């Protein structure tokens, strides 16, 4: 296929492998599922551009409203971990393995 | 579990986004327009087993 | 020898003890979420490369 | 009971339960060439519903 | 929680998996995810502790990432077939990615990862939602899917579920990674019976709700989290924990039970298709579940762990809760069986 | 009735022996169509079983 | 396996053409059964209560018997009809396609030659 | 690493056994990656050499168990004739249960591997011979 | 079947809703009422098998295992209302239930006409008897015996599912009836080998094969005494039945397939029988007796000759009123010295001397005595298996010698000898005790007269 598509899949798997192999803090992952998020916001909206596909291009859109009130809510989650140990740690969220 | 409650209650919630050959805004043609509404008109009815 | 020991070994005690061991072997997770996203990595790399599941 | 009575009980006991399993026989038959060839009223599997297609004359004419 | 907010909340999860199984579009599946954990997260930090916070940390992870894997398997969608209906997949990259988002959605192993974490985390109403009501949407799609579900996929992720199910709880002593493990060993068996006919996925899927849902009221009704902290029934509730007893010799698949229902038709209809090593190690795995169910009842039904004196008291305190459907659900959960046939109203 | 627990079981029994009787009024396709104990017809009997 | 066939008129418990099958009596032994259930839940429900199981809530009890009659009078009536589905479309399916069942030749035990294992 | 099984099976037993003992022992190999792939990850390594060394010991291990497993049940086939006899993966399997024991470290085991695996290895031959499916296609 | 089923299912409102110091007499009452209702079943022809409804038949292997078992559970509620007299009412409803409740589910595990009918009822009959164990039982390893028992018996019959499974799919029906004129011959292959295993296994489990037979020492010994009562006198011979059963569709697979397992047997009771000869333990020596006496069973089976089906059958029979009664006279010892320890109390000739003639009789009726149906069963199967092969005798012979030695040392260590002198609580005999070593005895004395009722279909 087109050769942008590419790069945008390849962009997406990046931000993938970045939210599948955390360092040491929530926010950098938040970072990486967000970048996934725009990286599916280019793509679909390159195809729907593509194909003239007129009634798609206001689902972009949604796919940024929804996912971005998603994002709100998991900064709201790394808040509450960060109002019990000071700092985003995912080392420090190990309380459930017993 | 496909609870098909738009064909029961007669609405229309999501099936004008489905496919490029719906109505669309404008009288808007997609760029596969009659690809699709051939392949649609083939594959109607007989099934995706028959349809592949 | 046979009825208290060996026939006893054999299909019960064995068999118990691979349970156990398995039990062990799974749930002594360290409830590190680094650990078990780098654990879906390598189920997406294994199930792509190594079992083609995407073919 | 009578002989007679067992007897007659038990053929019409074994015709029901032939028929019974002829009949399942039958029905493993049936959903095998079913989901093989897809052309009877079993493995329907959908596809889309040719009623949505605009067939309106658009704003451009290739189409 | 205010419970006008409550309602709403409930309401809204309730709304985003009906959103999943009436649309015909896979935004609005999407969306009915994305509604669907974004109301589920406040019942999860309904007691505002950390482990009710880090729970719902992992669950937004896990369902985040199984979310965008699913946007990614309809994008490719779109591009290989131009359009947009909840039916078969036309690529496979896009079958095998939104298999592993509905994997990693269910908890099927190996993204079984979080359910014995999350459903420890949070309270026994949220987990028994999380348990029973969150498992119907992704199973809706894997539904309208099959047709272009990869078999060696499915049943890997089915008999790795179903072993590592079985292996769980063998080491569990909490009663909530008890019925998290049993969780995924019986969303292994659901998803086993798939591809050869989804009948018996439902039929499973609605005797698994049952069961899990006589065994959380239970629960419930006993404030019991621990298995030392049910082992102390018999001494308060004694009818408890006969229900508790037959209940779990139910979800074992033991005969004449009911939970035995749904297995023995999951090899009914594997057998047909000559699969008869499969379902046979799955029998023999689902062992491991009836082991440590047959624990649980040991502790609770058929001995009597010692009590303390303080239960002196509880003996004049009759239970005040709302045990709701718990007659029924113990029923229905147990004595279904002579009522096997039913099952072709789910065809 | 004094003793009213004593006629479960025999009852139980009696109704129980009756559904086996009304089972075999159900299992009787081939009554008088066997090979081996096909008759013809007494004067007044309508079967040759009940 | 008949998601095809309850396509075409979506979420119908009972069809019409179900009304053309004989529904169920009420001294069905299934319907039975289910009205036992519902007496052993009012019992169940009696027992978790701390009531007297027998005695407690006869209004109670009878409403459990009425309510699981009358749901599994339905669920029975929606399992005939859906057996009887199947066995129609078994049916027009066999009939529609002769080429695929074959009319066998059924051989007597004369012709029929049967090896002999002595059991000794 | 479907093929890596395509090209063990379609060689004949008995007939070329150092090809036959290489692809049991890419087999075994890519089993004991696959194993150190998930051991590294579940349970981290105190330092990278820690992890490279238990990657290459499981690794080693597998594939060890999978080449005296090939060569065992290649040069039984030969020196019996009965290539369609599952007594050679018998024979191979308990070789390659004793090869773990010997990689474990211990008898006990080795026993118990020779038992297991040697039934196991026997129902694989026995499977396609009369052509078992495991993951069998759907067909009613 | 229909006329036993609603009985047996009607003594649940007949022990629930009776007086407190009434349930163990009303439910003895009509119990004996069923148990009198049950000899209707003897309705058997020489070519015909009773046969009742789609559900529900009783051919002449059946019916004697329906009489027996519906002849337990009175004996099983004489035996088991002393040691729970002192237990809640409300518990010891809840034993009596499940005693009805296993007694309903063995009456149609022998008349399930299909094969995956008996499959629910054969794997039903766990449930009651492992709340039994693991609840009335009396010592610790109660839990132990019924872990044991529970998955012995599972995994052994979760593969006969799947062979019954492939069996309906593949001939079409599980009715027994249908499979006796559709049955094809099962030929030489792997397939058809595991087959065999996968329908043959549980049986063997449940009868005990040897090997296999770890769960029955201490299944048996951990029971209370209706527990070890029904399971060694009905539930080891559901394995018998459903062999008798199932290798009707096992042939001629099972003329190469029973050789290992044959071996197993005719060494097995030469062990089991020697394991006897060095218990401490009553109830244990009792048990690996039970181990003894049905590989027997197993080796007739296996051979599938009409001597060997007869003598089986009758060897069941007469087993399950000896292993029973054995069981009831160790418990009337248990009930006196509180411990199992067989050398621990001696001499009880001296004080308890009608017992001690219930203990001779049941211990004659262990060594296969003639008349008796105990020797009946045992000489045809030595019969038959002497044509299988001329060197079994050998192999029947010494263990008819071993099964002598331990069946009067047991009455020579317990009834003879010196009387222990510190046990001063030997109380006299009672009158519920001798009438359940009666009830054992006289119907197993009374089938010596008429026979031609135990032995099976092919008389
Ligand atoms: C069809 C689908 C039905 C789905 C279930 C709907 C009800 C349950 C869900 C909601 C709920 O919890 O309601 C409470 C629930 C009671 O459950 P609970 O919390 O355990 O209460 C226990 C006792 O009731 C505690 O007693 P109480 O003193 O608090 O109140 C006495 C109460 C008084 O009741 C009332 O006052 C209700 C009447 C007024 C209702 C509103 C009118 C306006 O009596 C009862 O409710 C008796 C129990 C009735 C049976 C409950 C189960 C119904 C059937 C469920 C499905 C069974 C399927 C079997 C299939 C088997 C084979 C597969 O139901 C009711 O109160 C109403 C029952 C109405 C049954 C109608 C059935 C036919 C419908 C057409
Ligand atoms: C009938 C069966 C279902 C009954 C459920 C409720 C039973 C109950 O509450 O009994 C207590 C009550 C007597 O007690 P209570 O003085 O009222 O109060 C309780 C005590 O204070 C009790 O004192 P406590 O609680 O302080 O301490 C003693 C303790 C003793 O407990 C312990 O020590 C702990 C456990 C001991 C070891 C475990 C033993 C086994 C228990 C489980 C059963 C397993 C086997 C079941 C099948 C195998 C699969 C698991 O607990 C109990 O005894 C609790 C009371 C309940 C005992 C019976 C439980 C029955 C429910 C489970 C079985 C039925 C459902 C599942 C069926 C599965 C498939 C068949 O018993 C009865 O009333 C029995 C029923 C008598 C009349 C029956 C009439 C039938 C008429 C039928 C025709 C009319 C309707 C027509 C409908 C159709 C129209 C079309
Ligand atoms: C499978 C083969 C065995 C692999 C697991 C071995 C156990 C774990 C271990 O290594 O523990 C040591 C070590 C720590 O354990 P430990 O400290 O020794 O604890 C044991 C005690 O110390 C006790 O001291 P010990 O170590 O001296 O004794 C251990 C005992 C050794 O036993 C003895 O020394 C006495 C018994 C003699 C050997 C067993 C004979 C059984 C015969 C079969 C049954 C009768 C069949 C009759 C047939 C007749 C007709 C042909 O072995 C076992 O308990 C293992 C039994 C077999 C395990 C698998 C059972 C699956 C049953 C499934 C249902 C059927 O664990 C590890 O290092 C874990 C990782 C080990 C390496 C990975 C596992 C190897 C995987 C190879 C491929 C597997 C293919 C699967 C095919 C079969 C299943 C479908
Ligand atoms: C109590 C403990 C011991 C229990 C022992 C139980 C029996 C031992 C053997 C069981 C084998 C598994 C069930 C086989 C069912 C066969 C049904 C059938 O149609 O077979 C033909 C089918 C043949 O397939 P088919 O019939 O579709 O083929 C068509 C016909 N041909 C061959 C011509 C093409 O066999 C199989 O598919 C596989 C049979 C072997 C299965 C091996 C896997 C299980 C391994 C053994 C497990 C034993 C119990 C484990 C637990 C032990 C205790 C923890
Ligand atoms: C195999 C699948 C992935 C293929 C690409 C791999 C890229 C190279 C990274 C390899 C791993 C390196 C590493 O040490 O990762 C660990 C690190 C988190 O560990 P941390 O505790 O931060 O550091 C101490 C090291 N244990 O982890 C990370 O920092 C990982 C960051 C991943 C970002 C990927 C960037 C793009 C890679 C190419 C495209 C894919
Ligand atoms: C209690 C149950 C109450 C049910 C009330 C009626 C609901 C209804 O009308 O359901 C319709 C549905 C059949 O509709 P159908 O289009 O065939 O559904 C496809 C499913 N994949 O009907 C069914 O699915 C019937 C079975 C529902 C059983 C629910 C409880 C178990
Ligand atoms: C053969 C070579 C394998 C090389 C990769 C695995 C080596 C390994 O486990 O390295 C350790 C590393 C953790 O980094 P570590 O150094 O412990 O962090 C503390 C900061 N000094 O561990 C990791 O970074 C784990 C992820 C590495 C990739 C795992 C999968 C590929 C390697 C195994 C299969 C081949
Ligand atoms: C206890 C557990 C018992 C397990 C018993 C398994 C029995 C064997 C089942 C798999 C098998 O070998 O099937 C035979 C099949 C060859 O037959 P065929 O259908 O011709 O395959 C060619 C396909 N293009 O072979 C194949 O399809 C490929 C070979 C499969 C080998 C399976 C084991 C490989 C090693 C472990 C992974
Ligand atoms: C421990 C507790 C007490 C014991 C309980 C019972 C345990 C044992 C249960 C199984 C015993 C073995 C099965 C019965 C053997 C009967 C005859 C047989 O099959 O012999 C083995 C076979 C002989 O070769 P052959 O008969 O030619 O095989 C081709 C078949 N068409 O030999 C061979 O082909 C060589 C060996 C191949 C592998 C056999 C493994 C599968 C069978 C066992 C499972």
């Amino acid at each position: 296929m087109s050769l942008v598509y590419m790069n945008i899949m390849m962009a997406f798997t990046v931000s993938l492998t970045g939210l599948l192999m955390y360092r040491s803090h929530l926010m950098s992952s938040l970072l990486c599922l967000e970048g996934m998020m725009l990286s599916l916001f280019i793509l679909a909206t390159l195809m729907i551009l593509n194909s003239h596909f007129t009634l798609a291009s206001m689902m972009p859109i949604i796919l940024l409203v929804f996912a971005a009130c998603e994002a709100a809510l998991g900064l709201s989650l790394l808040v509450m971990v960060s109002n019990t140990y000071g700092t985003d740690y995912v080392q420090n969220l190990n309380l459930l393995q017993c | 579990p496909f609870f098909d409650v738009q064909k029961k209650l007669g609405v229309d919630l999501d099936h004008w986004m489905t496919i490029q050959s719906a109505e669309q805004p404008h009288r808007i043609p997609a760029r596969c327009h009659a690809f699709e509404k051939e392949w649609i008109e083939c594959a109607h009815g007989i099934g995706s087993i028959r349809a592949e | 020898l046979l009825d208290l020991i060996w026939l006893e070994t054999i299909l019960p005690k064995t068999i118990s003890l691979a349970q156990m061991k398995m039990s062990t072997t799974i749930t002594s997770q360290k409830g590190l979420i680094k650990l078990y996203f780098l654990s879906f990595l390598i189920t997406i790399l294994i199930s792509t490369t190594l079992l083609n599941f995407h073919e | 009971d009578a002989p007679e009575k067992n007897y007659e009980r038990t053929m019409a006991i074994l015709q029901i339960e032939s028929e019974k399993a002829e009949l399942r026989l039958k029905e493993l038959e049936v959903r095998r060439l079913m989901r093989a060839k897809g052309d009877g009223p079993w493995f329907q599997y959908p596809t889309i519903d040719k009623a949505l297609i605009d067939h309106s004359p658009k704003a451009t004419p290739d189409n | 929680m205010n419970p006008i907010i409550l309602i709403i909340i409930l309401m809204t999860v309730m709304l985003g998996t009906i959103i999943v199984m009436i649309s015909t579009h896979w935004l609005l599946i999407w969306i009915g995810f994305e509604m669907n954990m974004l109301a589920i997260i406040p019942i999860m930090m309904k007691k505002h502790n950390p482990r009710a916070t880090e729970a719902s940390t992992k669950y937004f992870l896990t369902q985040s990432t199984a979310s965008m894997l699913l946007m990614m398997a309809i994008i490719i969608n779109l591009m290989f077939s131009g359009q947009w209906t909840v039916m078969k997949l036309f690529n496979p990259m896009a079958s095998m990615l939104m298999t592993m988002a509905l994997a990693m959605k269910l908890g099927m192993a190996p993204f079984h990862f979080w359910v014995p974490e999350v459903t420890q985390g949070i309270p026994l109403s949220s987990g028994l939602i999380l348990l029973t009501w969150q498992k119907l949407a992704p199973m809706s799609v894997l539904y309208q899917i099959l047709p272009s579900i990869n078999l060696d996929l499915i049943l890997t992720l089915s008999i790795l579920s179903i072993t590592i199910g079985g292996w769980g709880g063998l080491n569990q002593t909490q009663l909530r990674k008890i019925m998290a493990y049993s969780s995924i060993a019986h969303m292994g068996w659901m998803t086993a019976v798939l591809l050869y006919n989804p009948t018996m996925t439902l039929l499973n899927l609605i005797i698994y709700i049952i069961m899990t849902s006589t065994m959380f009221t239970l629960f419930m009704a006993n404030s019991t989290t621990t298995t030392l902290s049910l082992s102390h029934t018999w001494n308060k509730a004694p009818i408890m924990t006969i229900l508790v007893l037959i209940t779990l010799l139910s979800m074992g698949g033991l005969p004449p039970l009911s939970g035995f229902m749904p297995k023995w038709m999951i090899i009914q209809e594997m057998t047909k298709n000559d699969s008869i090593i499969l379902p046979t190690l799955m029998a023999i795995t689902a062992l491991l579940n009836l082991y440590f169910y047959m624990r649980l009842t040991y502790s609770t039904a058929l001995t009597m762990f010692p009590s303390t004196n303080n239960m002196k008291m509880k003996w004049q305190f009759p239970t005040t809760k709302r045990m709701t459907l718990l007659p029924t659900m113990t029923v229905l959960s147990t004595m279904l069986l002579p009522l096997t046939p039913i099952l072709s109203i789910l065809e | 009735r004094d003793h009213w627990i004593h006629v479960l079981v025999p009852v139980g029994f009696v109704f129980g022996y009756y559904l086996d009787r009304k089972n075999d009024e159900k299992l009787a396709a081939f009554r008088n169509k066997s090979l081996l104990y096909k008759r013809e017809l007494k004067p007044q009997e309508e079967v040759t079983w009940k | 396996m008949m998601t095809g066939r309850q396509a075409r008129a979506p979420l119908q418990f009972l069809p019409d053409e179900a009304r053309s099958l004989p529904p169920p009596k009420l001294t069905d032994p299934r319907l039975a059964y289910i009205g036992f259930l519902g007496y052993c839940s009012g019992l169940i429900d009696n027992a978790i209560r701390r009531r007297p199981v027998l005695s407690a809530g006869l209004h109670r009890q009878f409403l459990y018997i009425t309510s699981f009659v009358f749901v599994g009078y339905y669920l029975l009536k929606r399992q005939d009809y859906m057996y009887a589905v199947r066995d129609h479309d078994m049916f027009s399916y066999i009939k529609s396609h002769p080429e695929d069942f074959p009319e066998k030749d059924k051989k007597t035990y004369r012709e029929v030659f049967e090896e002999f294992h002595p059991v000794r | 690493a479907k093929t890596l099984l395509h090209q063990y099976w379609d060689i004949p037993e008995g007939t070329e056994c150092h090809r036959k003992t290489y692809a049991a022992t890419s087999i075994g190999g890519a089993s004991g990656l696959v194993v150190s792939a998930y051991s590294v990850a579940l349970k981290t390594p105190t330092s990278f050499l820690e992890g490279v060394a238990r990657t290459g010991r499981y690794t080693f291990t597998a594939a060890a168990i999978g080449a005296i497993f090939g060569l065992t049940s290649c040069i039984s086939a030969q020196v019996r004739e009965k290539p369609d006899d599952p007594l050679n993966y018998l024979i191979g399997g308990c070789a390659g249960g004793l090869t773990l024991g010997a990689r474990t470290r211990s008898y006990g085991i080795g026993a118990a591997a020779c038992a297991y695996m040697g039934l196991t290895a026997a129902l694989v031959k026995m499977g396609q011979l009369e052509g078992w499916k495991v993951f069998a296609e759907p067909k009613v | 079947m229909l006329k036993y089923i609603i009985p047996t299912m009607m003594l649940m409102p007949l022990t629930w809703l009776s007086k407190n110091s009434m349930i163990w007499i009303n439910t003895t009452l009509h119990s004996l009422l069923i148990s009198l209702t049950s000899l209707l079943l003897l309705n058997q022809f020489g070519d015909n098998s009773l046969n009742f409804s789609l559900t529900f038949f009783s051919d002449s292997l059946s019916t004697p295992l329906l009489i027996l078992t519906m002849w337990l559970l009175p004996l099983m509620l004489m035996a088991s209302q002393h040691h729970l007299s002192k237990e809640n009412l409300a518990r010891k409803k809840l034993f009596i239930s499940m005693l009805i409740l296993l007694q309903l589910f063995l009456i149609m595990t022998f008349t399930a006409t299909e094969l995956i009918f008996f499959y629910i009822m054969f794997e039903a009959t766990l449930v009651p008897t492992l709340i039994i164990i693991t609840r009335w039982g009396n010592q610790t390893e109660r839990l132990n015996a019924g872990l044991y028992f529970l998955f012995y018996t599972l995994a052994g019959s979760l593969p006969l599912l799947v062979a019954l499974i492939y069996i309906q799919n593949t001939m079409g029906s599980l009715n027994f009836l249908i499979l006796q004129y559709w049955v094809q011959p099962m030929p030489n292959s792997w397939s058809n080998t595991f087959m065999w295993l996968a329908c043959m296994m549980a049986f063997m489990v449940k009868m005990p094969l040897y090997g296999l037979h770890l769960w029955l020492p201490k299944a048996h010994v951990e029971a209370p005494i209706a527990g070890s009562m029904v399971l060694a006198a009905i539930l080891l011979k559901l394995g018998g039945y459903g062999m008798m059963r199932i290798t009707l569709l096992l042939n001629p697979i099972t003329d190469f397939m029973a050789y290992p397992f044959i071996m197993l047997s005719l060494w097995g009771m030469i062990m089991t029988s020697s394991i006897c000869l060095r218990q401490t333990d009553l109830k244990s020596l009792i048990a690996y007796s039970s181990v003894s006496h049905m590989a027997l069973v197993i080796v007739a089976i296996l051979i599938q000759t009409p001597w060997s089906y007869m003598g089986a059958t009758a060897l069941m029979i007469a087993h399950g009123l000896t292993s029973s009664m054995l069981f009831c006279l160790a418990n009337s010892n248990y009930e006196r010295v509180h411990s199992r320890t067989m050398i621990l109390a001696r001499g009880l000739q001296t004080l308890l001397p009608l017992m001690a003639a219930w203990w001779l009789l049941a211990s004659l009726t262990n060594l296969a005595l003639p008349p008796s149906i105990n020797l009946i069963g045992e000489l045809f199967v030595v019969m038959s298996t002497f044509s299988w092969s001329n060197i079994t005798i050998i192999l029947m012979g010494l263990n008819m010698v071993i099964t002598a030695l331990y069946s009067l040392y047991m009455l020579i260590t317990t009834q003879r000898g010196k009387h222990t002198h510190h046990i001063n609580n030997i109380l006299p005999s009672f009158t519920r005790e001798n009438a359940l070593m009666s009830l054992h005895m006289l119907p197993l004395l009374l089938l010596s007269l008429n026979p031609k009722i135990i032995l099976g279909p092919l008389y």
